[PDB]
């Protein structure tokens, strides 16, 4: 199965526009470089398909990526459902994520009229209307921003790689 | 942030050298260090990656090693073809940008260590009428090829007015490089004595001129 | 095989704009990072910083941010480095090498392996200047010489005595001084006793100047 096209992938999607990748017909392998390896619904099996969700958030952000949490990366940029089946596996990669002046490149969404659904994936650039008066494209504010992320940040502010595996009803 | 290397190691044709490479917990320690071998007049090549990884045609001689906050290079069975000069590298994690070691010398040795010749020339009088005072500093038939050169004006250093050559290989395969102090003719009489002192393998040797 | 080709050696005055090139092929150029080393005539390797070539996503070292700006042409497999305002400072070999990720989640790092042939750069804001000789008075042999002050460009070549005297003679590589001009010596071992009795002449030579200086060495009363 081409898992390494995922976790060993150059490029990472920002968490908003989070990339998926499809696993069809192929086997599974085991997994000491990942701060955090943890599964619901199994444990260290044969499956329809396999999806590998991937994208780029701060490391005080992975306990977001689970079950029934909330925040704005849960409620506004990668929801999983309550009734999750699968693994979710992260690590620091403040080596290929931070840069001296600052990384922009990687974004999340701060505003929305309402939470995302589970798996639901929101790229609109559009600006949210807060208050009465509708927005001429200028209480009108843009709903993405940048992570900005750099070297020397504490550890709960570095950019943490995060990939997501569902298992929908592939052989370990 | 530096990773310091040893200037120069050197050995005889088939015994072992070591290469030290030290830094910090944002570089060395936490991450996969790499050498790279330079012979002259050629590019880097890559030696050893994933601290101890040799790429396909770099031979089991070269072996890698890291411990805390330092790597390890060591070359067995030393030949004329390991004369090079030899970094380490690695990504520094705090500054956001990989980093190569301060480099190594290494010499294989095809003939005894031999010490600078050293002769050091006043100002000529011709240059002095022009309102101008070079001390020339000539240094010859070192081995191995590598020197550093500190001036004194009476017993203090002098960091100003010098200019020092990069050693370069003579054609019997000791090494000459010369050392220029810039003065004006008022500084150059207004001190008893000026010094050149060359050091080369821990040892120096010094030569004196007056203005009489 | 993996080849890093990269542009031809450069000459270049101050205040010149530059952009050296290289091209990669024997792997998919967009899909690694490439990027930039630079080593002082005789001094050590010092990265500049590496691009993506997929989307122009860059890493500068503290000391390159500002001063160079590294660019790509994913469509011919070409990487760039720039800069606006050359430094005679920037005198270099410059190297581009590939950055694979080596390692695997937190151990992941960009690494360097394959490197192109490099590419000089020399700036300088110096023309054509023959040399000033001056005299390396001597005083059982004595060394004599001659001082050949602010040349340029090299090179400059020394005999004595019209090639009489090919023993006992060094003639030393030049420096570079902060002017941009270079200076070398040359030097002859001789007997003491020869001092009376020869002329001894250092006969330098540079050619891009068309000047030939034939310098009488004597010893100093
Ligand atoms: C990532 O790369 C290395 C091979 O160079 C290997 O040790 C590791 O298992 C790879 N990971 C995956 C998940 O394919």
């Amino acid at each position: 199965c081409p898992f390494g096209e995922v976790f060993n992938a150059t490029r990472f999607a920002s968490v908003y526009a989070w990339n998926r990748k499809r696993i069809s017909n192929c086997v599974a392998d085991y997994s000491a470089s990942f701060s955090t390896f943890k599964c619901y619904g199994v444990s260290p099996l044969c499956f329809t398909n396999v999806y590998a969700d991937s994208f780029v958030i701060r490391g005080d952000e992975v306990r977001q990526i689970a079950p029934g949490q909330t925040g704005n990366i849960a409620d506004y940029n990668y929801k999983l459902p309550d009734d999750f089946t699968g693994c979710v596996i992260a690590w620091n990669s403040n080596n290929l994520d931070s840069k001296v002046g600052g990384n922009y490149n990687y974004l999340y969404r701060l505003f929305r009229k309402s939470n995302l659904k589970p798996f639901e994936r929101d790229i609109s650039t559009e600006i949210y209307q807060a208050g009465s008066t509708p927005c001429n494209g200028v209480n009108c504010y843009f709903p993405l921003q940048s992570y900005g992320f750099q070297p020397t940040y504490g550890v709960g502010y570095q950019p943490y790689r995060v990939v997501v595996l569902s298992f929908e009803l592939v052989c370990g | 942030s530096v990773l310091t290397q040893p200037p120069s190691v050197s050995a005889a044709p088939g015994q072992k050298v070591t290469i030290s490479c030290s830094g910090s917990n944002s570089n060395i320690g936490i991450n996969y260090v790499s050498w790279y071998q330079q012979l002259p007049e050629t590019a880097p090549k890559l030696l050893i990656y994933e601290n101890n990884q040799r790429p396909s045609g770099i031979p089991d001689r070269f072996s890698g090693s890291k411990s805390g906050t330092s790597a390890t290079l060591g070359i067995t069975g030393l030949q004329t073809g390991d004369e090079a000069d030899y970094y380490c590298g690695t990504w520094d994690t705090s500054l956001g940008a990989y980093v190569f070691g301060t480099g190594t010398k290494v010499t294989v040795l095809g003939q005894p260590k031999a010490a600078p010749s050293v002769t050091l020339f006043p100002p000529s009088s011709e240059e002095l009428q022009a309102n101008k005072a070079t001390l020339v500093c000539l240094i010859s038939d070192f081995y191995p090829g590598a020197v550093t050169v500190a001036w004194k004006a009476d017993s203090s250093p002098v960091k100003a007015g010098v200019e020092t050559t990069t050693p370069s290989k003579q054609s019997n395969n000791k090494y000459a490089a010369s050392s220029y102090l810039s003065l004006t003719p008022e500084q150059w009489k207004s001190h008893r004595s000026y010094s050149c002192q060359v050091t080369h393998e821990g040892s120096t040797v010094e030569k004196t001129v007056a203005p009489t | 095989e993996v080849q890093l080709v990269q542009s031809g050696a450069e000459v270049k005055k101050p205040g010149d704009s530059l952009k050296i090139s290289c091209k990669g092929s024997g792997y998919s150029f967009a899909n690694y990072w490439i990027g930039w080393v630079r080593q002082k005539p005789g001094k050590g390797l010092e990265w500049m910083g590496i691009i993506y070539p997929g989307d122009s996503d860059t890493r500068y070292s503290p000391s390159s941010l500002g001063q160079v700006s590294i660019s790509v042409d994913k469509s011919i497999s070409t990487a760039y480095l720039q800069w606006s305002s050359l430094k005679a400072s920037d005198t270099a070999m410059y190297y581009c090498a590939r950055h694979p990720i080596h390692g695997y989640g937190s151990g992941s790092l960009y690494n360097p392996d394959y490197w192109g042939q490099g590419t000089l750069v020399t700036v300088s804001s110096a023309s054509t200047k023959g040399p000033s000789v001056f005299p390396l008075a001597p005083s059982g042999t004595a060394a004599l010489g001659c001082l050949v002050k602010d040349y340029f460009p090299e090179p400059v070549t020394v005999s004595w005595n019209s090639g009489a005297l090919t023993s006992g003679v060094h003639t030393f590589p030049a420096v570079l001084q902060s002017s941009g001009l270079y200076s070398l010596s040359s030097v002859v071992t001789v007997p003491s006793s020869s001092l009376g009795t020869q002329t001894y002449i250092c006969n330098v030579n540079h050619k891009p100047s068309n000047t030939k200086v034939d310098k009488k060495v004597e010893p100093k009363s």
